[PDB]
């Protein structure tokens, strides 16, 4: 079948939690691994010298649970590129401990974001820390800028292509490495399309579905645009895992039913014809070709 | 009531006769959650033992305000506004809703004038407005580019608030109107409107400066976190900071006093109406500290 | 690793002979009538996820005397682990520090104190280093535990693993590289030569102004058999306290103790041996400031090069 | 070796500007009315053969006044030398000391210290790490000389050096790191491409807690004209005392002064670039207990790959 996931940031008992997350049919839960409003000092005191524990045991856990179900967070106040340079050297700090608990736990792959245009000094954080699981980038179709309402009055409203941009710029300044990969972002409206198949290419593992793209149907149940189904269609092929996140709008609705459309969409498309089924197990795989006449076959 | 309480201290807000409101989170261990807590008498804090009521959260606190008397309202980690009510006697307290409509971490709330609506704002980006007495949401407002940090109310019009975001911008709010936001260095952090006056309000940054709306200054190392307004008839200002210190300003930007008292982050301060001269303040250190200011 | 500290906690006999090593030093330090009046000040150096300190818990009450515990740990990650565990249940008897052993100021002095610093060949993850830079806040009528230990050597015959060798070869080095540093291997088709004898030996504490760490040793080996040399092999024995012992050495082997694998170290050429002959070999234990390492030569019945000058090849980072 | 010290003795400006620094300083320190009671201690620390230390006291007689010199080296060939001086003609006055500045007790406390610990980036030598290891047996009124050292960076075209950077390939690493490490060279047939600016700067002594030599910055550099870029070059200009400063930065070079070359680091691969746009390049200066180093990147007007991390090519060893 497909493989799907849920996306939080509120985990007050893991294993209950956990419990829930499998019960309503998600493979893996990603979560943060320190509290995120539990800011940290490091260099000056007297806050440098806080009691711990600083975060919650591995032995809550088994190795298994660990390496299989939970993907890794970073948290959001940690900013390495800003332009205070206390905040950015305790965001460096923060940043590589987190990284190395991750390590510590033997976790799959962990989510980083990428929401502006310089991140130069996160790179380079991050890059040290390999020269030492993959790595989910957080990047959106459409910035945050460009998806604002027209509601102020002295700053009015207006380019598809600089998100792509931060991606490979990042990339470039990593140099082109393995265990870095695109996690897309998406929401209500989409760009083009020669855009779409610039995406094609890149290294996506997931893409992020939130509740709010999903219609309601007269029965009442979660439905989507054709558009956006083309778009499902196209990224089924990749072979991507899917992420749901944000809040249960449809109370009424469990998320059972959202994974119950996804299925459906999946088992109505075109089948595979006699070339693809043959080429199953090789899509990207580089062979030598052959010399019938200097060798023998 | 719970048995222990939390080691990490938010909120603390005095209210009319004198009776004090606590928050507390765990943000490490074990179990991540939340409780709320009234003393009083505010000088046997924070000694769950001697407190008058008190109640166990799902998740944890962020922020919280008094509505009027009775009520409590609070936001949340899970992205949630609750509203709790105390019991007849002020012997427990109650759950009256629990909304789950940001897609995300709940970081400010604000009450308006007139006591019936209410203001929230997340990281998700989105800024709601309430009414208390039905349980729903008026509006949905997306005009921040990033997350939001603090919304303030103005304390003399029901339809006027302010919202500081981490994109950069201050903007000035007024639902009568079909556009109602309007815009006005470094990050700004915190907000507070002017008692007496209804167009001046303060702000802090993140280096550690702090204004007048123009006026300035320097006044911490870090991160101011919080400004309140001392119910004076001319009134002090108060500033807490992430450098875990304190200092109280007079009508100037110059400084009066300055207390290191605490070992870790400075959350909250909270002006007595009994006696104008007093001051508490709340940390992560899981100290409740009261100060006498000249 | 987390799943490291799994499977190293998993052989109850180490920490079965550690509990009673414990024991026995308890009840011989302090007598049978100041049971409520002296309390012994312990010191895990190299807690972990605190095995031995569960282990010394355990003892004490068994021994029916009073303790009080240090624990000290240089990973971060470990001591989350310590920390939850002490709130939940160790409490006030224990205090964890997170600090290395060569640069914590002790509060006060110890009458015992712990490791698990042991690896295949004893010595080579640097225990007589810490230790020593550890024997200070240790008071004079102080004991470690381990107070020794002793390597051992001997000769043997592979083609598999001579071929293993050649196949761990890696762009971007030295193509010899590979036979200059040694491997920890759980040995099975394989020839031995003649029986093991003893190399280095340490014991702690260190009572010399002349503290030196640093070793030569010779060795002869007779041979009754023709044949080849692929390398030698590494075992080791260790004494905690008095008769309590642990040994993976194949005449001495402890019961159902599986922490350990034997360690091999291989040379570049294979050497032919007739019978009657007699293998010599030459081993040196090096140091600086940042580094340890070890260097071997064979010098009869052929003699060899030098492996691995000046740590070319392996080092043991400080 | 001999032969480097002979070469460093030969360029006679900078030994006169340290002198007249001297002199300055201790006509400024110490009035005309106690010139017989007022003794100042002097150190040279990193004294060679002892040129500065003759320079010293050439300063010392030019202004008379007194003072009382110790010289500390931890090479000890050159303290052969060293002491060979002192017992034929320096005398009492030159106390010799064999050690290194982060490890010696010094008996009493200095009035002014001096250092030749400069290379063509200023700080690429560990200047900072060794004076900041010796500030403590400096007094409050002290005085460093130098006291204020700052490096700069310019870009470059040449396709000449870039073809002699391709062959310092060597066998057994990385095919790329000749492009991840530094070169100092009398630069010649190359073009420049827009003005130095400035990187980093140090200053002593250094009175703040948060002692953090590690560094960050960023530049942009206007263009003029189409072309290549190949590698950035490196200068200087240091303050010895007010006024007396050095430099081997092509618009201030000081006249005669033949000591240093310019330093070069390259990039792996060359970026077109067009008139009106803008380079942008980031550095940045690295540390731990071990080891120094530093990472460049471009920027605009394309990006490029961090160069040299984790020292993986360059390193700078304690
Ligand atoms: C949890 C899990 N599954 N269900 C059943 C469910 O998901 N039903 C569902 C999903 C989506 C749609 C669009 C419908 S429908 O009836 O509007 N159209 C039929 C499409 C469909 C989907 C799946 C199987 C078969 N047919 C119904 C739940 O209700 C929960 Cl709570």
């Amino acid at each position: 079948r497909v493989s799907s996931g849920r996306d939080l940031n509120c985990v007050p008992e893991i294993a209950d939690t956990l419990g829930a997350v499998a019960k309503q049919g998600f493979d893996f839960l990603c979560m943060p691994v320190f509290h995120p409003r539990f800011k940290r000092e490091f260099i000056q005191e007297p806050a440098k010298n806080r009691p711990g524990p600083q975060t919650r045991s591995d032995l809550l856990l088994s190795g298994r649970d660990w390496n299989t179900l939970i993907v890794g967070k970073l948290s959001p106040w940690i900013r390495p590129d800003s332009k205070v340079e206390k905040i950015r050297r305790n965001s460096e700090a923060a940043m590589l401990q987190e990284l190395n608990f991750g390590a510590y736990l033997g976790l799959p792959a962990f989510l980083l974001p990428l929401n502006q245009e310089d991140n130069t000094n996160l790179a380079r954080v991050l890059t040290n820390h390999i020269h030492t699981s993959m790595f989910w980038m957080r990047v959106p179709l459409v910035a945050p800028e460009d998806l604002r309402d027209d509601i102020i009055e002295n700053a009015p409203t207006t380019g598809e292509e600089k998100t792509w941009m931060w991606w490979h710029n990042f990339r470039t300044l990593c140099d082109y490495s393995k265990r870095i990969a695109v996690a897309l972002e998406i929401g209500a409206d989409l760009p083009s399309n020669h855009v779409i198949d610039r995406w094609l290419g890149e290294p996506i593992k997931a893409a992020i579905l939130p509740t709010s793209i999903f219609l309601t149907n007269k029965k009442g149940f979660p439905v989507l645009s054709k558009m956006h189904q083309r778009l499902i269609f196209r990224l089924l092929k990749l072979e991507v895992q899917f992420i749901i996140t944000g809040t249960n709008h449809h109370s009424e609705k469990e998320f059972c039913s959202y994974l119950q459309y996804l299925e459906y969409l999946s088992q109505n498309r075109p089948p595979p014809n006699a070339y693809e089924l043959f080429a199953k197990g090789y899509e990207d795989y580089l062979q030598s070709p052959l010399q019938p006449l200097m060798d023998n076959l | 009531a719970p048995a222990c309480m939390e080691r990490q201290l938010e909120a603390a807000r005095y209210r009319s006769d004198g009776a004090l409101l606590l928050g507390a989170s765990s943000l490490s261990g074990r179990c991540w959650a939340g409780s709320l807590w009234l003393f009083k008498d505010p000088c046997a804090a924070p000694n769950e033992g001697f407190c008058s009521a008190g109640v166990q959260t799902e998740a944890g606190v962020a922020d919280l305000t008094w509505v009027g008397e009775r009520g409590i309202l609070v936001a949340s980690d899970s992205g949630a506004v609750e509203l709790w009510e105390l019991d007849e006697n002020e012997t427990l307290i109650v759950s009256k809703f629990c909304k789950y409509e940001h897609d995300d971490i709940v970081s400010t709330v604000s009450v308006l004038s007139s006591g019936t609506q209410a203001v929230s704002g997340s990281k998700d980006i989105c800024i709601k407005v309430w009414d208390l007495a039905q349980q729903v949401v008026l509006s949905s407002y997306r005009a921040h580019a990033a997350q939001v940090t603090c919304v303030a109310a103005s304390p003399h019009k029901d339809s006027v608030f302010l919202s500081c975001s981490e994109d950069n911008r201050i903007l000035l709010w007024d639902t009568r109107c079909p556009k109602p936001a309007s815009q006005i260095g470094y990050l700004p952090t915190s907000l507070a409107w002017h008692p007496q006056q209804s167009e001046v309000f303060v702000f802090g940054d993140e280096n550690g400066t702090v204004s007048l709306v123009v006026l300035s200054s320097a006044v911490h190392s870090q991160c101011v976190t919080g400004l309140v307004f001392s119910p004076h008839s001319v009134p002090f200002l108060a500033s807490l900071s992430e450098d875990c210190s304190l200092a109280v300003l007079d009508s100037s930007l110059s400084e009066l006093f300055r207390s290191q008292a605490h070992r870790d982050f400075v959350r909250d301060a909270t002006w007595s109406p009994l006696n104008h001269s007093l001051l508490t303040t709340v940390g992560w250190d899981h100290q409740v500290v009261h100060h006498v200011v000249p | 690793e987390s799943q490291t500290y799994e499977v190293f906690e998993k052989d109850p006999i180490k920490y079965s002979q550690y509990q009673q090593a414990i024991y026995k030093c308890l009840l011989d330090r302090v007598p049978e009538e100041e049971k409520d009046t002296n309390v012994q000040v312990l010191m895990v150096l190299g807690a972990g996820r605190g095995p031995l300190v569960n282990a010394s818990l355990r003892a004490a009450k068994q021994a029916d005397r009073r303790i009080k515990l240090y624990a000290v740990e240089k990973n971060p990650n470990a001591v989350v682990t310590l920390e939850n565990w002490q709130f939940e249940e160790w409490g006030s008897q224990v205090t964890v520090v997170s600090s290395d052993m060569r640069e914590w100021v002790a509060p006060e002095k110890a009458d015992i104190i712990v490791s698990e610093l042991l690896g295949s060949f004893a010595d080579n993850e640097l225990s007589p280093e810490c230790l020593d830079g550890a024997q200070h806040f240790l008071k004079d009528d102080g004991v470690s535990i381990p107070g020794e230990y002793t390597s051992f050597l001997a000769p043997i015959s592979s083609s598999k693993l001579y071929n293993e060798v050649r196949a761990c070869r890696e762009k971007d080095r030295d193509p010899e590289a590979q036979f200059e540093m040694p491997y920890v291997v759980r040995l099975h088709n394989f020839h031995q030569l003649s029986a093991p004898q003893p190399c280095f030996t340490f014991s702690h504490p260190n009572r010399d102004p002349m503290i030196d760490n640093n070793r030569y040793c010779t060795l002869e080996f007779p041979v009754e058999v023709n044949t080849v040399l692929h390398g030698f092999a590494g075992y080791f024995e260790t004494v905690l306290y008095q008769d309590i012992t642990l040994s993976i050495r194949p005449e001495t082997h402890s019961p159902g103790m599986f922490s350990w694998f034997p360690i091999l170290f291989p040379i570049k050429q294979p050497i032919t041996v007739r019978e009657g002959q007699t293998i010599c070999v030459r081993f040196w234990r090096c140091s600086n400031s940042k580094k340890v390492w070890y260097e071997w030569a064979v010098t009869a019945p052929v003699c060899s090069a030098i492996h691995n000058p000046t740590g070319r090849s392996y080092t043991i980072g400080l």
